[PDB]
């Protein structure tokens, strides 16, 4: 009785490792990048990257390397995922068609055992021979690799060290050695050991095992000639090679730990390393053999998860943390010291921990403004769906029925005068600056509408009515020429160049050169049907050789060349609505045709202009009005407008054509406008009113960061004093002594907290703490306008903006904890009420607590937070303090808290979701119903009344269900599970709304920066979906040969079960890129009787919600 | 990996889990008592866990519903007082075993049919085979027997004097693979129905229990490799324990003997380390857990009566911070 639907709003960002190689062919260099499901191929050149194919997986990656084995073309590519598929990818590529092909695949989870707590290692050793897994404590897994192996077999190695820390394949050993880190109660240890495939067993290694740094965390394998294993701690990098040892504890290792390498040299004479708060360092292996190890600092970075030598010292910066880079290593030092300077940046979004949703530009469509980033990479992102206009001017016109800008000075190169034209007439304006007022021009006619006006060659002007065509001298501004169709009869269509003209008149069509004086007649035609359309617009310089014309019976969109008239190619279209619109632009070098219907389709294809041929014909569908195409440029780029009930924007990325949204109501006409008092502008009219402004930038999102430089916890709007409130933490060495300045140093007006409620504890001077802080931020500039810090070791835990009780001051509220790092729980909290005056912060209330408050919600006029495992309710005095009325305690940890009316649900730390309830006659709680099941919470929500949505630490998500009829009281108090579906993001942050203009609808944040929906479905449209779901992955064909029903099958480490109640929606999307006869195949006899267009109607419906 | 939970939840958003099984299988919260209407032995929950399955000392199995307490029914099983029960994962079977009036053990179809399938006469102990609970493991002093289940008839025999043990509380089981059985010590091949080895005898009275790994074996104190042999762990705290595993296996609950004392204890099933001991202050006869790691069953008296724990919560004594 639960129907859901869950769909991709924004890809993740994240890298999660990435990898070079020879992979597209053995010639050209390629960088591979992992993203949490996708991966990214890239070719290295001297200008930078470039994307080459973007694939999805039925999985996310947790190892990508790439070999080449012996008799191969090129390299080849192994991945395994998370639930422990493997496989090795090949790259075919013959012409414009690329497609990953699969050599061998197989799943190689063990029947028995739980998964190491540490993670996934991953690793090949140099000969080729073998894949080594550490997937679980105590054993070691092979996967042979002769050509045989096309399944993928693995076999275990009894590995009686358990808790290893990072395992390699060595280099020059006369067998498959590999050298590893274990870590004993006598502290850790390195020890070698061989691999044979014959004994499928272990052997001696090569040397005697030998203790390291008890915080040595990383081994890497040098290559010959010198070979060996280097492995690097905390303190110090050593050099392991039997007899040879070497050692160094250089003291700016010290300050932060190292995290990331990278090979420069394939003699391992330079390597590259990372740490945690951005600094890079290089590695040296001095020859004359295997001398010394040095250690030298090179610069900043972002902060680094994977590390990518590209060429000629280009250095990618993979980051989970913050935005990725592309950085440039050189030799001579900057003016500051460094050796490094960014190239390009990436965004990253990840991770979320906090957002809200607002409505800032246009009330009644929404925004995101998260809380993303880390340590230093903290930062604020506003992400707008769709473009927006900003206006300029607003005029009461009601029944324009045509636009066209036009510079009446023949001097001044931008537009003076904008030509309006109405039902059987026509009108004209000037621009002095801003004024906007009637102007009359000896030449045009006002009692006739106007099909075209504007600048022609010559210094001349042109109008185009229903009557003639009139051609008007620049500088005395006297008629100069007309013309008129022989037999006086009418003109139906219209279209004009800057030097040529073709108009119609019912079926014939006339050519006109426009010549100083002359309006030149040059050819003639009669055509098969009535004319509906025309279009000449140059793609090069200007004088077009082709006409393109769109017909009345026969509905077709046919090319002609100038001046011949003959006929070129001609496409058939299916319906009897007849085009209303045709156009041809240029999209980044590439040609291409759009011809728009009378029912708000869109037909685009692609133009030979020397042969004028129509290939790959393409439909797409804006709104139910019919579509009225026209161009502008916008930072010297060509772009198309659509005008519609959905008017939207035309543009090409990466040579496909994209389809942005128009943040208006609905545009009938438009033209571009360059005026002393309006630059770079657009002129819009509905049917009621005339606008001015200016546009946007050509996006269908747009991301606005705002470096914090500290890390963000949580964030709420407060409308009624135009602010942000957004808590933070910093950390700072115990002399506290900052690191650097951070927005939390650098407000307006900062404060401190004099609370002496607190009235034990040992500092090791150097150790790290903790410094959090109420941030409060504008909504236009996002500047830090007050920086309130709390006490020493008390972390800012809960925030929530709302007014309480009957006071109509507005608060902002915080929930605190005493976190002090030799305790196991805090104890001690507190509850602290704010008000941001006119410019300053005012302290109001506090409420001292024994615990953390890790959630709390304005709940009808109460307080309603959460400590360690207590629910508490509160009331607002009069008397302007807080008095607690009603509690719970039956719960581990009370971490997430959610309010309908009078409902509140709660989320625990293991036990997955209670359902509370306020009776006002007791003054109490009412536990109406839990779910039993040992679920590891992180996020929740409540859709409904009567179901409910949450996301565990197991990449899952699934809906309890109240049933509300109840047999007996103990069938009542069951949350019945009905939803379960295995998604791969771990949700930080649930709230309801949606990034659409004009049922339900929440987003939700993830790690890797994902931004996902999740609405509700009914009955008639879940059983129809989950048909066409089966059907494409009897056609879809995945990379790996992986089942799509494997992949989003809920899986914990208790259940494992098929996802019911939800609908996959980045799956059902991808119906409308595949091919045309597949639908047919997909579409075949499948009742509920509709097919094959019906469902284009559904799903294009479907990419609107997002 | 930081001590303080709330430091370390902040990095889980961000960015281990022994810290937090540390925290939560450190407190155990009594709610409920289950006494019977009339002024106990075994305890365990059925196949979904929605009962309690309690016996006596006078040979009777009885029922209550977790939610309410009541008793839904009442059956009598055997002459002698019950020792042990073990329900089918299919919830469709049921193990008991009494003391001394033979049929000492018994196989019985659950409350649908609810009817005696069959019969194990000369076995005190009995135990489902792990991964495919289609055979049947019951124990006669020193002598193994395997029995399958529809036919009841018995499938072979495992007993060699030559490497006997001799221990007191000997219980023979199955590996999770249902390819090997330790008895009294000794590691036997089911198929090859040979012995594989015999294991030193540290204790007088412990037989010992498999890991869910399939890769170690519990006797009393000593972790044993299943094929090197060798000795890889001494964990002393183990010594004279009847130990049990969560469902995850993450988790052991040890019980000290000499039935029971007054105290249990919970360990890290990982690394063997000591998470916490429970001293109840009564003395323990039987305990289980839900697979859901929710309720604690135990046995204990002042009068036989079976007290139910909620597992994360804490006792009241440690809530009022004296």
């Amino acid at each position: 009785m639960s129907y859901n639907y869950v769909v991709t709003a924004q890809k993740p960002t994240a890298v999660n490792g990435c990898v070079t190689g020879h992979f597209t062919s053995a010639e050209d260099l390629n960088l591979l990048i992992a993203k949490n499901t996708r991966l990214e191929i890239y070719v290295v050149t001297a200008e930078g990257l470039r994307p080459v194919k973007e694939v999805g997986m039925y999985g996310k990656i947790a190892v990508m390397e790439l070999f080449r084995p012996k008799g191969e073309s090129k390299d080849l590519l192994f991945i395994l995922t998370a639930k422990y598929n493997a496989c090795i990818l090949e790259y075919k590529q013959s012409g414009e068609s690329i497609d990953i092909i699969t050599r061998a695949h197989g799943n190689v989870q063990d029947r028995i055992g739980r998964p190491s707590e540490t993670g996934i290692i991953g690793i090949i050793d140099p000969e080729c021979r073998m894949i080594g897994l550490r997937l679980y404590d105590g054993l070691f897994k092979v996967i042979p690799l002769d050509r045989d192996n096309k399944e993928l077999k693995a076999f275990n190695i009894r590995l009686e060290e358990l808790h290893v820390i990072d395992v390699k394949f060595l280099y020059g050993c006369q067998a498959p050695t590999i050298c590893f880190v274990y870590q004993d109660p006598q502290g850790r240890h390195v020890k070698t050991y061989e691999v044979s495939l014959r004994e499928k067993e272990f052997n001696k290694g090569p040397w005697k095992q030998e203790n390291v740094e008890a915080e040595a965390s990383m081994v890497i394998a040098v290559p010959e000639p010198f070979g060996g294993a280097i492995i690097i701690g905390q303190e110090s990098i050593t050099y392991h090679n039997g007899d040879k040892y070497l050692a160094i504890a250089p003291p700016i290792i010290k300050q932060s730990t190292i995290v990331c390498h990278n090979r420069v040299d394939p003699n391992g004479s330079r390597y590259l390393l990372g740490d945690m708060e951005g600094r890079l360092f290089m590695l040296l292996l001095e020859k004359e053999t295997l001398k010394d190890l040095r250690v030298e600092l090179l610069g900043e970075t972002s902060i680094a998860e994977c590390l990518t030598y590209l060429d000629n010292g280009v250095v990618f910066v993979g980051s989970r943390l913050g935005d990725s880079q592309l950085v440039k290593l050189n030799v001579d030092s900057n003016e500051q010291g460094s050796y490094v300077v960014a190239m390009e940046t990436f965004t990253n979004l990840g991770p979320i921990v906090d957002m809200c949703v607002v409505d800032l530009e246009r009330q009644g469509q929404g925004q995101l403004v998260t809380c993303s980033g880390a340590f230093k990479e903290g930062s604020l992102r506003i992400i707008r769906n769709g473009i927006g206009i900003h206006e300029h001017a607003s005029i009461d016109l009601p029944g324009i029925k045509g636009l066209w800008p036009l510079r009446s000075d023949p001097n001044r190169e931008t537009d003076d005068t904008l030509v309006l034209s109405f039902v059987g007439q026509t009108r004209v304006l000037m621009l002095n600056g801003e004024e906007v007022e009637e102007t009359e021009l000896m030449g045009f006619v006002d009692d006739q509408q106007t099909f075209f006006c504007g600048n022609v060659a010559h210094q001349q002007l042109i109008q185009i009515t229903s009557a003639s065509v009139r051609l008007v001298s620049q500088e005395p501004k006297a008629l100069v020429s007309e013309w008129k169709e022989p037999q006086a009869k009418n003109i139906s269509v219209a279209s004009c160049n800057s030097s040529q003209v073709v108009v119609a008149v019912g079926r014939a069509l006339y050519y006109l050169q426009i010549h100083p004086q002359e309006l030149r007649q040059i050819s003639h035609t009669e055509m098969e049907h009535e004319v509906a359309c025309l279009d000449i617009t140059p793609l090069g310089d200007g004088l077009s050789p082709l006409c393109a014309i769109g017909l009345w019976t026969d509905i077709s969109a046919r090319i002609l060349k100038l001046p011949s008239f003959e006929l070129l190619h001609k496409e058939m279209l299916g319906g009897e609505i007849i085009p209303r619109s045709i156009l041809m632009t240029t999209f980044e070098s590439s040609h291409y045709l759009l011809c728009a219907l009378g029912d708000g389709a869109l037909f685009y294809f692609g133009l030979n202009i020397e042969t004028g041929l129509l290939s790959d014909r393409k439909k797409v569908t804006l709104g139910t009005q019919p579509t009225v195409l026209r161009t502008f440029r916008s930072l010297s780029t060509t772009n198309v407008f659509a005008c519609s009930d959905r008017p939207t924007v035309i543009y090409s990325s990466n040579h496909k054509l994209v389809f942005s949204n128009v943040n208006l109501k609905e545009v009938n006409y438009m033209c571009p406008l360059n005026s002393d008092g309006y630059p770079d502008s657009l002129a819009l009219a509905n049917n009621s009113t005339l606008t001015i402004g200016t546009i946007d930038e050509i996006q269908k999102l747009h991301i606005r960061t705002v470096p914090l430089y500290e890390s963000p916890r949580k964030i709420c709007y407060q409308e009624v004093s135009q602010c942000f409130g957004v808590l933070s933490s910093r950390i700072e060495v115990q002399d506290t002594t900052a690191l650097r300045p951070s927005a939390s140093t650098q407000a307006l007006s900062s404060s401190v907290s004099s609370s002496k409620l607190f009235s034990p504890h040992e500092t090791s001077f150097g150790e790290e703490v903790e410094v959090h802080n109420l941030l409060i931020i504008d909504q236009h500039t996002f500047e830090v306008l007050h920086a309130h810090q709390f006490l020493q070791n008390e972390y800012a835990l809960s925030l929530v903006s709302c007014k309480l009780g009957k006071d109509p001051n507005t608060y902002f509220i915080v929930g605190t904890a005493m976190v002090y790092p030799e305790e196991a729980e805090p104890k001690q909290g507190r509850i602290v009420v704010f008000q941001y005056s006119d410019g300053k912060l005012q302290t109001v209330a506090e409420k001292e607590v024994k615990g953390a408050v890790y959630s709390m919600v304005e709940f009808n006029g109460k307080l309603l937070a959460s400590i360690n495992s207590t629910v508490r309710l509160y009331e607002w005095t009069t008397e302007k303090e807080l008095r607690t009325e009603c509690n719970h305690y039956n719960n581990i940890m009370a971490l997430y808290l959610k309010t309908k009316g009078d409902f509140i649900l709660v989320g625990d730390l293991m036990r997955s979701v209670l359902l509370l309830a306020y009776k006002p006659m007791e003054g109490n709680f009412e536990e109406i119903a839990r779910d039993f099941n040992p679920n590891w919470m992180s996020a929740v929500e409540i859709l409904d009344d009567d179901n409910f949505l949450g996301a565990e630490n197991a990449f899952n998500l699934f809906v309890c269900q109240k049933d509300s009829a109840a047999t007996t009281d103990e069938e009542r108090q069951h949350l019945q599970e009905v939803g379960l579906f295995h998604l791969g993001e771990f949700v930080n942050v649930f709230c309801h709304g949606s990034l659409v203009m004009q049922q339900g609808s929440v987003l939700f944040g993830t790690v890797n920066g994902m931004i996902g929906l999740v609405t509700s479905l009914s009955e008639s449209w879940y059983n129809l979906l989950l048909d066409m779901q089966n059907r494409l992955n009897k056609v879809i064909k995945s990379v790996g040969k992986i089942e799509h029903s494997f992949w989003r099958s809920f899986h914990t480490e208790r259940k494992t079960e098929p996802a019911t109640g939800f609908i996959d929606g980045d799956l059902i999307e991808s119906f409308l890129d595949i091919s045309r006869p597949k639908m047919q195949e997909v579409v075949a006899n499948l009742q509920y009787e509709a097919t094959a267009d019906d469902l284009i109607k559904v799903v294009e419906e479907l990419t609107r919600i997002h | 990996a930081p001590i303080n939970f709330t430091s370390r939840l902040n990095r889980r958003a961000s960015f281990g889990g022994c810290f937090d099984r540390h925290l939560i299988f450190s407190r155990f919260r009594p709610i409920s008592v289950f006494r019977e209407a009339n002024e106990f032995t075994c305890c365990a929950f059925s196949a979904r866990e929605r009962f309690l399955m309690l016996g006596t000392c006078t040979g009777q199995l009885k029922l209550y519903n977790v939610f309410s307490g009541q008793e839904e029914a009442s059956y009598n099983c055997h002459n002698s007082a019950i020792t042990h029960l073990e329900p089918s994962r299919d919830g469709s079977l049921l193990l008991t075993s009494a003391t001394w009036s033979q049929p000492l053990s018994a196989l019985w179809g659950m409350k649908s049919v609810f009817d005696m399938k069959h019969s194990f006469t000369e076995d005190h102990y009995v135990e489902f085979s792990k991964h495919s609970q289609d055979r049947v493991i019951g124990t006669k002093g020193d002598i193994a027997h395997i029995y399958d289940i529809q036919t009841g008839n018995k499938l072979l025999t495992l007993f060699n004097p030559d490497l006997a043990n001799n221990y007191k509380r000997n219980c023979a089981t199955f590996n999770p693979t249902d390819d090997l059985v330790l008895n009294d010590g000794v590691l036997w091949d089911v198929r090859s129905a040979q012995a594989i080895h015999k294991f030193d005898k540290f204790n007088m009275n412990i037989s010992g229990v498999f890991h869910p790994n399939g890769l170690e074996v519990i006797i009393n104190t000593e972790i044993w490799d299943l094929r090197t042999f060798h000795l890889l762990h001494t964990v002393p705290a183990l010594d004279q324990c009847r130990v049990v595993f969560n469902h995850t296996g993450t988790v052991m609950y040890g019980a000290m003997l000499q039935p029971f004392g007054s105290s249990f204890r919970t360990f890290n099933a990982t690394d063997y380390k000591p998470i916490a001991t429970i001293d109840v202050k009564r003395n323990i006869f039987d305990l289980c857990t839900d697979t859901k790691d929710c309720y604690l069953a135990v046995i204990e008296n002042q009068d036989t009566v079976c007290r139910l724990y909620e597992v994360g919560r804490q006792r009241l004594a440690e809530e009022l911070a004296l």
